[PDB]
């Protein structure tokens, strides 16, 4: 059921990291991917396979889990993104198998049928990236760490105290989402509680004042860019917003739904203008993701179904092809040895098929109508101007900057005047490619078929802003 | 669904062409394509003369896939597909030991495709899905010979206005499902008709849309980027500027007419832009020494004739001229390519000159093309041009000024295709072209090209003639029509259009022969060859300015992190003035001892 399903990239990077060998972790996060499409089909709903065991019975904690409609995409966009990353890594450098533990913790954290193993999830998701990132490269390493974990944990440990009163405030017996959703906080209670919310989610969703830890984290990682895919994959805050944050405590969201609307619109802008500035690939991606959070968060906070579908649709679909341009990038670095945008040129001539996947994932990423990110972002678009029309306005000045940087990085980088001539393609990049613009291809062409679990939790909770 | 297949098929061609591609022999890409635009213009034909076709497939929830073909869409597919077709011959002779030529095709087969998308559509978000896809690939293909810095600014500014235009369209997209929530361009203008609501915000997406389609057609302010597709291959250019891609504005035009048509503002403000566009391209046009860019100024010209028509309500008459001109421009650019064909790509005015006697069949086409530009009065472009005239008029918003203004346009674009024509071939003598100057290939099909423009002609005639296409094209769509007609001085008005032209084919004749060049006029050719320094002032006060907000803004984000340092080094800088609390004295740590104890008690209390 969900639980193996969950396990199963934790246990293989268990046997990747006191195991051996490097290999067996790619078929490891294949076997995740095959297990996690399979729920993905005949889910019934959310009790697809619910799972109920004690973990603290005297406090009202228990391992809870199923499958959504939300969980079962979102872990298959993980499922997919991590195997990818494992075969084309060429990191190697025998640290593969913290990657699957984070694969694997976030397929739990997905999973949290409880509001307290959510909470355990995110706090405990912040041990494998810092690993991953202290030791395998980077020459202000600590400091970057230090700043991205600081701000984590100064967000989060008020959290507790939210949850906390969220669970005692109400009444509510246990930390289940069931018990506590039928059990609201009442008005000048659920204001705090919210605005501990909205802080912890926020530094990490990320948006516009808060968003100074992405650039140095990315840039420090292992230049290959797992870690930087995975922490790319770690911007679940939209997610927790949605599920979490708002349901439990709309009172103080409706005061704060305009500065959350100008924090998210601000942010895409910002991020779009800025990534034109961007002289290195990692500060360039890390401004594009923080973009991309800024319009899945006009999304969410805009109420209106429509934007909030769109919006985590366009999360999850801004994770898979940021994280495939952080590996396309590690893997040109791994055979040029810089990421400079300026040199190295010519590489379109020499490269036949890594320009165009490049360009294909680019093309998504500026959300090209016929990829994933279209769908979202356009819905996002009406729900925000069903919203407030300013800010999806100004926020939209964002496909002319997003062109921009996409069109001049890619330019500058692939297309110009041939230089010395550079590794054309690897075998691994071969099923990597195939299998990535196969997937951005189903999922932007149809996101009829997709999607569709992801309408009545939109609905439901958009109207409860209602009346 | 046999009509997806029409699209489906410069799918695969693409997919072939760009994955493996250059594992094919030269001649090949083009075949396979040519038979895949054959193969589509078929059996579009066959399901048009079918009376039509209709459908539907689940996406998006409350936004399906609805495909729907009609008169409106049937003929603007038969002329891509033509064209198209026509342009993947001249191709096929035109690209000669060039690599890439699966990608040239591949590209092609991706643009046909997508324009059809966008053409047979009953949704406002397949229109867009069609937009951003002539998009890209007009980006792609203007960058073949990608080696080149030169030709590569120039689709990167390309796709980035066209991408201004696009959130336009977005915008009005936006603001037509949030009144009615239904985004289908049947069912809303079926719910759009009686009680009008928020007429504010109904003439705010008409602009948001006419925006856009600007940005497609390069109108002002977005007009810069058309003359730099000179930078692609010649039928690349020939795709882009004549049968797709400026098309687009037009008949958004003409199929949201039921929204145009109830906003006289709108409507009017339309039909200024483009005799603005008119005005810009024809003022600037012969002073360009460049043969690519002085027929793109004449490109900027007509668009502004077909938004002129357009704007006043000649839906049916915006599109005859978009008719003549997918003729007679494809003639233009081909014969201009095979031109530069012969004498090696040199691709100037300057350095040309005496091309008449030389080359047969070719100054047949150029005189052919040049006559229809300028309007002579027995060809196709006579007859159009002369309809929009008219239609100013007649029409709706007053054509008061309009008529004048587009009479002196046709006087100027005479002129102008005088210039092209004598300068090109006549006048001097420079350069070299010894062996091979006329292909079979390529003017065969160029001969096709310019029989049709010859006689596309009086399928719209006055009213003694048959119009054919005004009952054609009326009850599908553009269905609402008001507009007052006369007789014996509307033919009166025929002359003196008839009698312009004339005198300004004259006219460009002997001042382009002439070489006088006055003082006055020097400086005119000067300002119009630099277009009068509008791209001076684009790079001036939006673009470099929008570079130093990036820089400026990536500053203002190290100073941010700066300040949470500073955070960090206020907590330190605290704890150690904590820490120094600790001296080690016994004496000191019992008195704080004390203090601390009492504090404790007092505060018990």
């Amino acid at each position: 059921m969900v639980v193996l399903a969950v396990l199963l990239p934790v246990v293989f990077g268990a046997l990747l990291l006191l195991g051996l060998p490097r290999a067996l972790g790619v078929l490891g996060a294949g076997l995740s991917f095959l297990l996690n499409l399979y729920l993905f089909l005949t889910h019934p709903g959310g009790v697809a396979h619910a799972f109920q065991a004690p973990l603290l019975p005297g406090a009202g904690v228990y391992w809870a889990f199923g499958l959504d409609g939300l969980s079962a995409l979102f872990f298959l966009t993980i499922a997919l993104t991590v195997f990818l990353g494992a075969l084309v890594a060429r990191v190697e450098g025998r640290f593969l198998g913290l990657a699957l533990l984070m694969e694997g913790l976030l397929l739990g954290l997905f999973a949290a049928r409880d509001l307290l193993v959510f909470y355990v999830f995110f706090e405990a998701a912040l041990i494998p990236a810092l690993l991953m990132l202290y030791l395998y490269g980077g020459e202000g390493r600590t400091r970057a760490l230090y700043t991205f974990v600081l701000f984590t944990l100064v967000g989060s440990l008020p959290m507790l105290a939210a949850v906390l009163g969220a669970r005692l405030l109400s009444g509510s017996p246990t930390f289940l989402l069931e018990d506590l959703l039928a059990h609201p906080l009442q008005e000048e209670a659920a204001f705090w509680v919210f605005l501990g919310f909205a802080l912890a989610f926020a530094i990490k969703t990320p948006l516009f004042p808060l968003h100074a830890w992405l650039p140095p984290f990315h840039q420090e990682n292992h230049p290959s860019g797992l870690a930087d895919a995975l922490g790319t994959l770690y911007k679940v805050g939209v997610f927790a917003f949605f599920r979490f944050a708002i349901p439990l405590a709309p009172e103080g969201f409706a005061q704060a739904q305009g500065l959350l609307l100008f924090l998210a619109a601000l942010s895409a802008l910002y991020g779009a203008w800025v990534a034109f500035a961007a002289k290195d690939f990692k500060t360039l991606l890390a401004y594009a993701g923080l973009s991309h959070m800024g319009v899945a968060a006009l999304g969410v906070f805009s109420g209106t179904p429509e934007g909030a579908m769109g919006g985590l649709y366009l999360l999850a679909a801004s994770g898979v092809y940021t994280g495939g341009l952080f590996l396309l990038a590690g893997r040109l670095y791994e055979r040029t040895g810089t990421l400079e945008i300026g040199r190295y040129r010519g590489l379109a001539q020499s490269a036949p098929g890594l320009a165009a996947l490049a360009l294909i994932l680019f093309l998504a990423m500026v959300g090209l109508p016929g990829l994933s990110g279209f769908p979202g972002e356009f819905l996002t678009l009406l729900g925000a101007y069903k919203a407030s029309p300013w800010l999806a306005a100004l926020a939209f000045l964002s496909v002319i900057a997003s062109a921009a940087y996409a069109l001049t990085a890619f330019q500058k980088t692939f297309w110009e005047e041939g230089g010395s001539g550079v590794k054309d393609l690897a075998g691994a990049e071969w099923g990597f490619a195939l299998l990535s613009v196969l997937a951005l291809l189903l999922m932007g062409v149809f996101p009829g078929y997709f999607a569709r679990g992801l309408h009545p939790l939109a609905e439901a909770f958009a109207k409860l802003l209602g009346g | 669904m046999a009509l997806l297949g029409t699209i489906l098929l410069p799918l695969l061609g693409f997919a072939l062409l760009g994955l493996f591609g250059k594992r094919m022999r030269e001649p090949l890409p083009g075949v396979l394509a040519s038979g895949l635009v054959l193969a589509s213009f078929l059996l579009g034909a066959g399901l048009l003369l079918s009376g039509g076709a209709r459908f539907q497939a689940e996406w998006l929830p409350g936004i399906p896939f609805s495909l729907l073909l009609d008169n409106l869409s049937g003929f603007m597919l038969l002329i891509v597909t033509g064209v198209g077709f026509l342009i993947h011959v001249y191709a096929i002779g035109y690209m000669g030991g060039d690599p890439g030529y699966s990608r040239f095709f591949a590209y092609f087969n991706l643009f046909i495709a997508m324009m059809l998308t966008l053409v047979l559509a009953d949704s406002y978000p397949v229109m867009f899905i069609g937009w951003e896809g002539v998009g890209l690939a007009s980006f792609l293909l203007i960058g073949f010979w990608y080696k080149n810095p030169q030709y590569a600014d120039s689709a990167r500014k390309a796709f980035i206005v066209n991408r201004i235009g696009d959130l336009g369209f977005m915008l009005g997209m936006a603001i037509l499902w949030a009144l009615y929530g239904t985004l289908s361009i049947s069912e809303l203008k079926e719910a759009m008709e009686g009680p009008l609501k928020n007429p504010d915000l109904l003439a705010l997406a008409g602009l948001l849309l006419f925006l856009g389609a600007v940005g497609k057609s390069a109108q002002i302010p977005l007009m810069v980027w058309l003359p730099d597709a000179m930078a692609g291959p010649t039928p690349v250019s020939a795709l882009i500027h004549a049968a797709t891609m400026v098309t687009a504005g037009v008949y958004l035009i003409a199929r949201s007419s039921f929204l145009y048509s109830v906003l006289p503002d709108v409507s009017y403000a339309i039909a200024v832009v483009g005799l603005l566009t008119a005005a810009y391209g024809a003022l600037s046009a012969f002073g360009q020494t460049d043969i690519k860019k002085i027929v793109a100024y004449s490109t900027i010209s007509q668009l502004g004739y077909m938004f002129l028509a357009a704007g006043v309500g000649a839906y049916w008459v915006a599109l005859f001229h978009v008719f003549t001109h997918a003729f007679f421009k494809a003639l233009l650019f081909l014969a201009s390519g095979s031109v530069i064909h012969a004498l090696g790509g040199e691709q100037d005015v300057r350095k040309m000159g005496g091309l008449w006697k030389h080359l047969p069949q070719t100054r047949w086409h150029a005189l052919i093309g040049a006559l229809a530009l300028g309007g002579l009065p027995l060809l196709s472009g006579f007859w159009s041009k002369d309809a929009i005239l008219a239609a100013t008029l007649t029409y709706p918003f007053g054509g008061v000024g309009f008529y004048v203004g587009a009479l002196l346009v046709a006087v100027l674009t005479a002129m102008y295709a005088m210039r092209w024509f004598v300068l090109v071939f006549l006048g001097e003598e420079r350069g070299h072209h010894h062996p091979h100057e006329a292909p079979p290939v390529m003017l065969w099909p160029n001969h096709l090209l310019a029989l049709g423009s010859v006689l596309a002609g009086y399928l719209a005639l006055p009213h003694p003639l048959p119009n054919v296409l005004e009952p054609f094209l009326k009850p599908a769509l553009a269905e609402v029509e008001a507009h007052h007609l006369s007789l014996g001085a509307e033919w009166g008005l025929i002359a003196l259009s008839a009698a312009v032209a004339l005198l300004g084919l004259w006219a460009g004749f002997v001042f382009f022969q002439r070489k006088v060049f006055p003082a006055w006029y020097l400086a005119f050719e000067a300002a119009s060859r630099e277009a009068f320094y509008v791209d001076r002032a684009y790079n001036a006060l939006i673009v470099n300015p929008l570079k130093a907000l990036a820089e400026a803004l990536f500053y203002g984000d190290r100073g941010l992190l700066s300040g949470y340092f500073g955070l960090g080094g206020a907590a330190r800088s605290l704890g150690q003035g904590l820490a120094r609390l600790q001296t080690g004295y016994l004496r000191v740590y019992a008195l704080l001892f004390v203090l601390g104890a009492l504090l404790l008690l007092g505060v018990m209390r």
